[PDB]
RNA sequence: UGACGGCUCUAAUCUAU
DNA sequence: ACTAATAGATTAGAGCCGTC
């Protein structure tokens, strides 16, 4: 009817006691609320897997301009913001030629082709947590955009 | 063909972090159409695009980006999706997926349930009185374990309106200091309100309490300080009504908002849905494209 | 921004009484009580509720209707003879209160044929309208038509626009419902059309 | 499946002719 | 016996779309 109430918003936490309500604008100049001190990650795709991704990987602690602040706050990199590391250092990039994906994915059955294309990554990954002794800490999976736009449900 | 829900399915028993990338969506500069511009324009929000990628290679890397400091202490916000099991022979059953909040900001997730006694392919999306005693004391014993004793309450979050058939078996093992209240999220209720002048919708955090039990929050609309509403239109307000107990429907609007901020994998201003079962949802489909996994309460640095 | 308005991130809201007018559409009037007229032989037994002028219902061995008996002579001729005191009458405020609890019909239920006697009835008036329609998947919208209504724009706002070759028409789509109180659901909808006079398949 | 929207288009169920 | 019943008011789903 003629009433409309309006609640409160709650803050979040953040570095060392900051309570600022939005995400990225406390995160932005205030730090996040945990240190670790390195990103050990690994690339595992195509050729264009580690390219792509190393343009990217050192693209993102380089400071980039949005075309508006006051919408898209500013971010001036990923060391500067998350207090920590992320650099291509320690990559274990993973040789899953186009061949090798490209003779699953050239397959007639669709519940086959979205397996043996996990089975083909899913034991790449738990053999280098395996038979191995690289401490990884986040798997970047470059999937082809070839294959998410065609195996896709 | 989900092969992304099934890349996470089989790798739970080894609990692998994983972060799905695109060559489409890191060289959106190399992908253009065939009339000469790019498919997805996408470094104009190169903002929140990085944070979110980072953010979340943050949190896959066990990061704590922020955490809650209004919450109260003995609270739990139990958020359950029901998930269809088509990816099985037949959607007979459907397997739920619940998660679970303390009071020190540390989201948590559990699986859910099957549906034994599911009513046809898709019944009133309820878990059985037999299994009603299985889901809620292995969330009340995991905030036992590292509280001590039972919460003061938990908030049982849904879109689907619970039943006495459930409710009933879920007392006898819930004791008299749980205020076992019930609050159903429903996006599906067609509320709409304007502003007569100026062409931005309404502020988020507006809400009409039409009685003692229901409510409408609008956990999205217009917002104070980024000055651009995250929608276009204006969206339907969340209706949150409490199923069964007492409570005020008041206070209830401090918790649906303030699981909105909070989404470890993402850098926007809210959620436009509760996170306690947006993040629910978030394992349902994962763990529907295989169904081989016995998975402990897990994190999500993993899905 | 000026370091993030100086590391601040001020609040930025002012405390003004705001009007805003919703999306639905209150309840005025109403009959004092609704119908139930018990035809048996009178309507015939193997079509029910699906053909009459009014808006009507079926419910047990009875018609539920918001006219009167004597209403249906054009397409069921054979009323003439029915006798108008076995039909049941039900007054509409002691539904919405509660306190209407027969063995006959309950008042959860009472609820739900009354919209439905409401939410086909408006389908009815567009018709007598200068309002054509299309069928949604789950509703019915209703647009008006490209050049129908005078100088393209009715209140000198646009109901017709021109997107390349194809139009736009603003179509809405009503429901009843009574769980806050008897609104009007009407939503926002559009649709377009091939060329404003045929619709894009 | 960056991630957030939003409805469309389908499908299914219980409560009563 | 149910044979199906047309509707309330609910549910998860896949779709493309924008993402000032």
């Amino acid at each position: 009817m003629k009433e409309l109430i309006y609640i409160e918003e709650p803050k979040i936490l953040f570095a060392h006691g900051q309570k600022c309500t939005d995400a990225r604008d406390g995160l932005a100049l205030f730090g996040p609320l945990n240190n670790l001190y390195g990103i050990k990650s690994g690339v595992i795709g195509t050729k264009q897997g580690l390219k792509i991704f190393r343009d990217y990987l050192d693209h993102i602690q380089k400071p980039i301009y949005n075309s508006n602040s006051i919408t898209r706050p500013m971010f001036p990199g990923f060391e500067a913001v998350f207090d920590c590391k992320w650099e291509s250092t320690g990559i274990t990039f993973k040789e899953v030629t186009n061949e090798d994906i490209g003779k699953f994915l050239y397959n007639s059955s669709t519940h086959k082709r979205t397996y043996d294309l996990v089975s083909l990554f899913i034991d790449k990954i738990i053999s280098a947590n395996k038979n191995e002794d690289e401490n990884v800490d986040v798997w970047f999976v470059i999937v082809p955009d070839e294959i998410y736009k065609y195996c896709r449900p | 063909a989900q092969f992304h829900d099934q890349f996470k399915a089989r790798l739970l028993k080894h609990t692998i972090p994983t972060q799905i990338f695109r060559e489409s969506t890191l060289a959106w500069r190399d992908f253009k159409n065939a009339f000469g511009l790019p498919i997805r324009d996408f470094s104009k929000i190169e903002g929140h695009l990085a944070w979110t990628i980072s953010t979340a290679a943050f949190y896959k890397a066990g990061g704590k980006p922020w955490k809650l400091s209004d919450v109260r202490n003995g609270v739990c916000y139990l958020g359950l999706v029901y998930k269809k099991v088509e990816k099985s022979k037949n959607p007979r059953n459907a397997c739920c997926a619940a998660q679970m909040f303390l009071d020190n900001g540390d989201g948590t997730v559990f699986k859910g349930e099957v549906g034994p006694w599911y009513n046809p392919k898709n019944g009133q999306y309820h878990l059985e009185p037999k299994e009603a005693k299985a889901l809620l004391s292995q969330s009340l014993q995991s905030y036992k374990e590292q509280i001590g004793e039972y919460p003061k309450e938990v908030f049982i979050h849904a879109k689907t309106r619970f039943n006495h058939q459930e409710w009933d078996a879920f007392l006898e093992v819930t004791p008299k200091e749980t205020n076992l209240v019930g609050v159903t999220i429903s996006k599906t209720k067609p509320l709409k309100l304007y502003k007569t002048e100026g062409d931005y919708t309404i502020l988020r955090g507006n809400a009409y309490v039409v009685n003692e039990r229901s409510a409408f929050l609008w956990t999205v609309g217009y917002v104070p300080k980024i000055q651009t509403a995250l929608s276009m239109e204006v969206p339907n307000p969340l209706f949150i009504e409490i199923n069964k107990g007492e409570a005020d429907i008041k206070q209830v609007l401090k918790d649906i908002l303030s699981l909105t901020k909070l989404n470890y994998n993402a850098c926007i201003f809210a959620d436009g849905e509760p996170v306690t079962l947006r993040f629910a949802d978030k394992i349902g489909e994962i763990l529907t494209a295989s169904t081989d996994i016995k998975t402990p309460p897990l994190a999500f640095k993993y899905y | 921004l000026l370091y993030q308005q100086i590391f601040l991130h001020d609040k930025s809201v002012i405390e003004k009484e705001e009007i805003y007018d919703s999306n639905w559409l209150s309840i005025l009037s109403f009959p004092e009580e609704l119908r139930f007229h018990e035809y048996n032989w009178m309507l015939p037994k193997r079509f029910d509720v699906r053909e009459l002028t009014f808006p009507a219902v079926r419910y047990k061995n009875y018609l539920c209707t918001f006219a009167w008996a004597y209403d249906f002579t054009y397409h069921l001729p054979k009323t003439e003879t029915y006798h108008k005191s076995k039909t049941i009458r039900i007054p509409t405020e002691e539904i919405l209160s509660g306190s209407y609890d027969s063995n006959f019909i309950r008042n959860a239920e009472c609820k739900r044929l009354i919209v439905q006697l409401l939410n086909k009835a408006f389908e009815l008036r567009m018709k007598d309208k200068e309002v054509q329609e299309y069928e949604m998947s789950n509703k019915t919208a209703y647009w008006l038509e490209k050049g129908k209504l005078e100088k393209d724009k009715f209140e000198k706002t646009m109901l017709v626009g021109k997107q390349k070759d194809k139009n736009w028409h603003f179509a809405i789509s009503g429901a009843s419902k009574l769980y806050p109180f008897p609104v009007l659901m009407i939503s926002s909808h559009i649709f377009f059309t091939a060329d404003g006079k045929k619709l894009i398949d």
